[PDB]
């Protein structure tokens, strides 16, 4: 979120992210660990992060149920969140 | 001497008036829920120029007369030390 | 992006006139609105920190600034409003 | 302290004809019956 | 304890009344900071974000973390439980 | 190498039990061990038993009423009874 | 409205129109009480200042500390914006909650052209802030003689 | 604690950076100074650099800066770590009888689990998702 | 100097222990805090660990904890040494 | 102060009932004191060894023995929350109002530590609610300073 945004509004957005995984990705998402106030470095009232764990590959047959399509659908859905940048993404094969 | 001051007073005033203060925030955590405003409080910042150092207030006199740092000293940018002076073929230089 | 920050100027002259030390002013502002790590205590056998800070409801609004009093050398209680002025400005929440 | 927690070192040895492994197995048994919140570990020669 | 802090003696009034810390302050155990608040599948949580030391083996380090975690579990307060919301190592093991 | 037959055991306070409870747990374990002379011999503490110590309480109120500072009280007691390293001098060329 | 606050700050000239031409409140105020005019004034967006005043922006809007867009323009040395605001009736002697005037601000930052304009509009040179200071006291403390001579 | 981005940069970040010289195999250095009062300076080294020595060299320089830092910064503890930027894993902790709040769980983790994890070989850095308890004294300006 | 075991433990030992993180190849750590005013913390490393690297990593973590230690302890200094128990010889010096 | 005196001090502190029994049979001095003036009864009272307390009192222990700072076994029992030891000592003549050298009484100590039941027992046995230590404090002063509302009621 923009600086000046409150912890409270960051939580509202995190709740929306958590909601989407728990309801729209029921079949693919095992868990969501959401953190308010911590983001890809560092702290802040206006940042947060969700770690998502998928069900096992064997229960996610099809391109549409793999991380790429999942993160793309999520980012698209999250684009309709106001005054926030929310991005779902797969970590690259290699850091640098 | 004329103003009844010493380097101690000078040093004390510079520490007090050339300062960078951690001053906190409005609406910082933990907030009163419903808070809309989060903003850094900015108090004293380091001085940036001879003029600012010049007007450091050493004291006011009984008659409201003011004694400024520039009244007891020359203020100027100058070497941290003056020990090393270089020349290149007889012309003023610096180097590494 | 830059954001609104609350700029407070301590009036050196006025503090001297009232006999309020600059250190008392800055400690009062910092500890109250920023919090101060005082020292350690022992919680269930484990060393942990002790923090002083204003209770949330007193550091939420700009007008709260004047509800904080410093003690002058002559014993008199002096509100922040007597020796400071403030204005809004923009500043960066993250400098790279 | 041991590994950053309050501790008390206890020394001893297997009785004659007994292996240290046997002595240790028993110590562990005995230690399993101690008040809630009390753990144990092996250090030094026993750690190896 | 909060109780002991509560009775820190700030001053003795002129009439001989006492001013204790608890008279000018609320006293409680509370976080060093209040910026980070996590949830797991929507319920209150905490946790540890762990990063690999440069050049270390991911699989060995994960095993060492689990082994250390197993030493802690039998001493958990009732109801406390470890969950595993995000681990990059199973994929390595499983893909190999 | 210690001794073969020898073992080296650590009893650990895993839950903030404190010194006295750790001691009782230790004694409990030592009494049981002693019931197995067939397996265990000379099972004993490697450390030291508690001892009498002289607890002195400063009365904060009385010191404040008498106008005596705690710093003066505490360095007077510590310096005199425990000794205090003040600073260094130079003895025939060597700093001491 | 909130869109207008952002466009005015970013100096998005058209955008300000698209919104000014869809009836966004021209005096929308943010959390610190800044209007689009405060923002344009602060970030030196002259054209946007003019467009806003055209569409009836309150020229003497004040933030939660009593500060007006004139305070801002003058303080940051935006000479032309200062002229325009005054043209459009900016209270030249407006005081914020500190008793500080646009002239105090311009004098503090040594803006000479600006100081002139404010004077050429009836700025009270004797106006005192909450500490009893005038622009002249400022120019003196700062050791700014060009400015000092002017105020006399 | 309580410092804004600019105060952190000009009182800590610059001071440390100016002391970062004579370090082998340095490719580049970057830093962030933020209004949470936090600074992070990242020094990135040639592939094949010995991380142990890189860390030793950086800290030999940091130590020249330490005395020049604000006392409050020194008391928070400055740290020097050699780790990957990404998370290896997140260990989550919950309470299934719901008889401990988020704050209680975080304190339990801080007081009873985090230190041993942090000391485990191969563990480069550990972030607590929450905060350890402190004794909080919440002042009341009216009473004061 | 003058400190009892608990004072040593709670103001020095716990603080140092809490900073012994991010050091490579640690097997275990143990410590004694005693009423002679002394603390010894021993960190023991995997066989094959470079002892010099082990020592410098410990010494560097200590260095960063020094500001958390009492003044009188910072003043005495804290030694980080490699442990050995074998002397080549002991030379005695006596007066007859 | 004797072979058996020393052992009795140790055994009482460690709560070794059997050893104490044997020592009582053999004439171990119930009045042995260590350097700080603690008798086996002091030790037993401090460490909460009820059976040993009772055995000692049956074997002629001085229930009102005082240490070098004037503290009695009742002081210790009351301070460390040993309710039934406190009851036993009082049954056996313990001076409910004994003042140590600081003018501190068993009531002050129980109060300070919030031991309500012990406070009530003490009052039952005639504890002087108005007794003041060297600083003029009573158990009631202590309870309001501690912010212990309940104990403060009991002490009206
Ligand atoms: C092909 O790469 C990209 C392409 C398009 C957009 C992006 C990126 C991208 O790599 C990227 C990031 O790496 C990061 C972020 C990001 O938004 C993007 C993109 O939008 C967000 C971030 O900066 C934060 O705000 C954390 O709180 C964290 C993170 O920074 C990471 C890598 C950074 N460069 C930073 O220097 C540090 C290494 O952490
Ligand atoms: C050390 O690496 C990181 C460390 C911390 C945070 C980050 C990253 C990171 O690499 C990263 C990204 O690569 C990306 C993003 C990001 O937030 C981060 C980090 O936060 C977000 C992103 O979608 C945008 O912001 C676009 O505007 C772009 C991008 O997604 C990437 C991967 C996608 N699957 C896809 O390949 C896309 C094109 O680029
Ligand atoms: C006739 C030959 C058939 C296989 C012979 C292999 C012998 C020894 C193999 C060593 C490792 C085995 O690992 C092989 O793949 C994974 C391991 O994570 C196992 O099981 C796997 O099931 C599904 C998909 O099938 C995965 O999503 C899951 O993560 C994984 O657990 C397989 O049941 C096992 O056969």
């Amino acid at each position: 979120l923009p600086a000046g945004a409150t912890q409270e509004r960051t939580q509202k957005v995190l709740n929306e992210v958590t909601h989407y995984y728990l309801t729209k990705e029921k079949n693919n998402v095992e868990s969501v660990f959401a953190v308010n106030g911590f983001g890809f470095a560092g702290r802040g009232q206006n940042t947060g992060i969700a770690f998502v764990s998928l069900k096992d590959w064997a229960d996610r047959p099809g391109e549409e149920n793999k991380v790429e399509a999942i993160t793309m659908r999520a980012t698209r859905a999250f684009s309709q969140i106001k005054d926030a940048m929310v991005f779902a993404f797969n970590l690259p094969a290699i850091v640098e | 001497n004329k103003f009844q001051l010493t380097p101690v007073d000078v040093i004390t005033a510079i520490k007090a008036q050339n300062a960078q203060v951690a001053a906190g925030q409005l609406g910082g955590t933990p907030p009163v829920k419903g808070q809309q405003l989060n903003a850094s409080i900015i108090a004293q910042t380091r001085l940036t120029s001879t003029e600012e150092f010049g007007k450091i207030l050493l004291k006011v006199n009984q008659d409201g007369s003011r004694v400024l740092l520039r009244d007891v000293a020359k203020i100027e940018l100058g070497g941290e030390n003056y020990d090393i002076i270089a020349e290149f073929n007889g012309q003023p230089a610096s180097g590494l | 992006e830059d954001t609104p920050q609350f700029k407070i100027d301590i009036d050196q002259e006025k503090a001297q006139a009232l006999g309020v030390s600059i250190n008392d002013i800055n400690t009062t502002l910092g500890a109250a609105w920023g919090g101060s790590y005082v020292n350690d205590f022992i919680d269930r056998g484990r060393v942990k920190k002790v923090y002083v800070m204003s209770e949330a409801k007193y550091r939420m609004l700009p007008d709260d600034i004047g509800d904080w009093y410093v003690r002058a050398a002559d014993g008199q209680m002096v509100p922040f409003s007597a020796f400071s002025s403030s204005r809004w400005e923009y500043g960066s929440p993250r400098l790279e | 302290r041991y590994n950053g927690l309050p501790s008390m070192e206890i020394l001893g040895q297997a009785a004659p004809g007994k292996s240290t492994g046997e002595a240790m197995e028993l110590m562990e048994q005995l230690a399993s019956k101690l008040p809630t919140g009390v753990g144990y570990d092996w250090t030094g020669m026993s750690y190896q | 304890s909060t109780e002991e802090f509560g009775k820190i003696l700030l001053k003795v009034n002129q009439d001989g009344s006492r001013v204790l810390l608890r008279d000018v302050a609320k006293i409680e155990l509370g976080g060093e900071n209040y910026d980070i608040i996590a949830e797991f599948n929507g319920q209150p949580a905490s946790g540890l974000g762990i990063k690999l030391a440069t050049g270390a083996n991911a699989l060995d380090t994960a095993a060492a973390i689990r082994a250390e975690l197993a030493k802690m579990e039998p001493f958990f307060p009732s109801g406390l439980k470890i969950v595993y919301p995000y681990d990059t190592t199973p994929f390595v093991k499983i893909s190999i | 190498l210690g001794t073969a037959t020898g073992f080296d055991f650590e009893l650990i306070d895993q839950a903030g039990l404190g010194h006295e409870k750790l001691t009782q747990a230790r004694n409990q374990l030592l009494a049981e061990a002693a019931k197995h002379p067939d397996m265990l011999t000379s099972v004993r503490p490697n450390g030291l038993e508690d001892t009498p110590q002289f607890k002195i309480d400063i009365d904060q109120e009385k010191a404040q009423a008498l106008g005596v500072s705690i710093n003066d009280i505490n360095t007077t007691l510590g310096a005199a009874w425990g000794g205090s390293y003040v600073n260094d001098f130079i003895d025939r060329g060597r700093v001491k | 409205g909130k869109k207008l606050l952002e466009a005015a700050r970013a100096g998005r000239d058209d955008e300000v129109r698209i919104l000014m031409a869809n009836g966004a409140d021209v005096n929308a105020a943010d959390v610190v009480g800044w209007t689009p005019l405060h923002l344009a004034a602060y970030w030196g967006h002259l054209e946007i200042v003019e467009v806003l005043l055209k569409n009836g922006a309150d020229v003497n809007a004040y933030d939660t500390l009593g500060s007006t867009p004139l305070h801002l323009a003058a303080h940051f040395g935006h000479l032309e914006i200062v002229e325009v605001l005054l043209k459009n009736g900016a209270d030249v002697n407006a005081k914020d909650d500190n008793g500080i005037t646009p002239l105090h601000l311009a004098a503090n930052r040594g803006h000479l052209e600006i100081v002139e304009v404010l004077l050429k509009y009836g700025a009270d040179v004797n106006a005192q802030d909450k500490f009893g200071k005038t622009a002249f006291d400022i120019s003196i403390n700062n050791g700014n003689e060009d400015l000092a001579e002017i105020l006399q | 604690p309580g410092a804004d981005a600019k105060t952190v940069q000009d009182t800590v970040t610059q001071v440390i950076e100016q002391n970062m010289n004579g370090i082998d195999n340095l490719m580049y250095m970057s830093s962030n100074s933020d209004s949470t009062g936090t600074v992070q300076i990242t020094l990135t080294f040639e592939s094949g650099t010995d991380a142990d020595i890189a860390q030793v060299q950086v800290q030999n320089k940091l130590q020249l800066a330490m005395p020049l830092l604000p006392q409050e910064v020194q008391q928070q503890g400055v740290s020097v770590e050699k780790s990957s930027s990404s998370f290896l894993m997140v260990v989550g902790v919950i309470n299934t009888d719901g008889t401990m709040t988020q704050e209680d769980i975080s304190d339990y983790v801080a007081a009873n689990m985090k230190d041993a994890i942090s000391r485990t070989s191969g563990v480069g850095d550990v972030q607590l998702f929450g905060s350890q308890y402190a004794m909080r004294i919440w002042m009341n300006p009216n009473e004061l």
